[PDB]
């Protein structure tokens, strides 16, 4: 859409916004995988926030 | 103050800018901020101080050490004065670096230093040109229309 | 970045903090920055991506 009204549900700053956008813009495999685990890497630290 | 400036034969500083040096012997910290009601695109001009040796940083800011930060809703950056001594230009020994940033209307700068900050004392409201780019020669003016 | 010092202090537990991350390619450090700042979607503080 030319005016996204779900930008960041957070404020804050991208940094590189274009550079990623010209990455992202064309893709041939696209796969989504958890690269930590939510529970074992994070034992001490609270996740739940 | 600066002994480089020449005006009419006096000692003087950019008008654009402040110098601020301690007063009382204390640097107290410091806070600005200023929202733009101008509509339009501002430009502010700031400064950072690298003072020519420890001696000098005490004498003038009365801290051995000291950072300027500047953060904004889009750029943000974190400066460190280097005290080393440097090549003598204009009967200056220290040099000191000049930065800028463009804020959009409905954006708020905010300055936090202990030292070694050059104040902005007048910033700079403009609209975009998009092109006509600046051309160097020492030919004459006329007031004719080419395109 | 907490808008306060005070937030800063009960979600994190450190007046200070430093935040690295290093590759064989790009490494940079980030380093927080606790300022008061106009809110947007009702949050003083931003996050830096
Ligand atoms: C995704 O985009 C939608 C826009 O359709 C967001 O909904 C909007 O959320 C904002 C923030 O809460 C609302 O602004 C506030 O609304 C209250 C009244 O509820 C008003 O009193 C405040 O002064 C402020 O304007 C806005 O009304 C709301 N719009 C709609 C149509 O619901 C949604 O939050 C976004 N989701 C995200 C970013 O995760
Ligand atoms: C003025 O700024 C200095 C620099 O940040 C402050 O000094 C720091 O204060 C915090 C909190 O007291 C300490 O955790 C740091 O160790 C201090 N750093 C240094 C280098 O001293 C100082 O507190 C500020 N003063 C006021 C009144 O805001």
């Amino acid at each position: 859409k030319p005016n996204p009204e779900n930008g960041t549900c957070y404020p804050g700053h991208f940094a590189d916004y274009e550079e990623l956008r010209e990455q992202l813009s064309s893709v041939s495999s696209f796969e989504r995988f958890e690269i930590f685990p939510k529970e074992s890497s994070w034992p001490n630290h609270t996740t739940t926030g | 103050v600066s002994a480089s400036c020449s005006h009419n034969g006096e000692s003087s500083f950019y008008k654009n800018l402040l110098w601020l040096t301690g007063k009382n012997g204390l640097y107290p910290n410091l806070s600005k901020s200023y929202a733009n009601n101008k509509e339009k695109e501002v430009l502010v001009l700031w400064g950072v101080h690298h003072p020519p040796n420890i001696g000098d940083q005490r004498a003038l800011y009365h801290k051995e050490n000291a950072y300027v930060s500047v953060v904004s809703s889009h750029y943000s950056r974190k400066f460190t004065p280097e005290i080393a001594k440097r090549p003598k230009v204009r009967d200056q020994e220290g040099r000191i670096n000049y930065y800028w940033t463009l804020l959009e209307p409905g954006d708020t700068i905010i300055f936090e230093a202990n030292g070694n900050l050059i104040a902005p004392r007048y910033a700079f409201a403009l609209s975009r040109g998009f092109g006509s780019g600046i051309i160097n020669s020492n030919a004459p003016m006329d007031e004719c229309d080419a395109k």
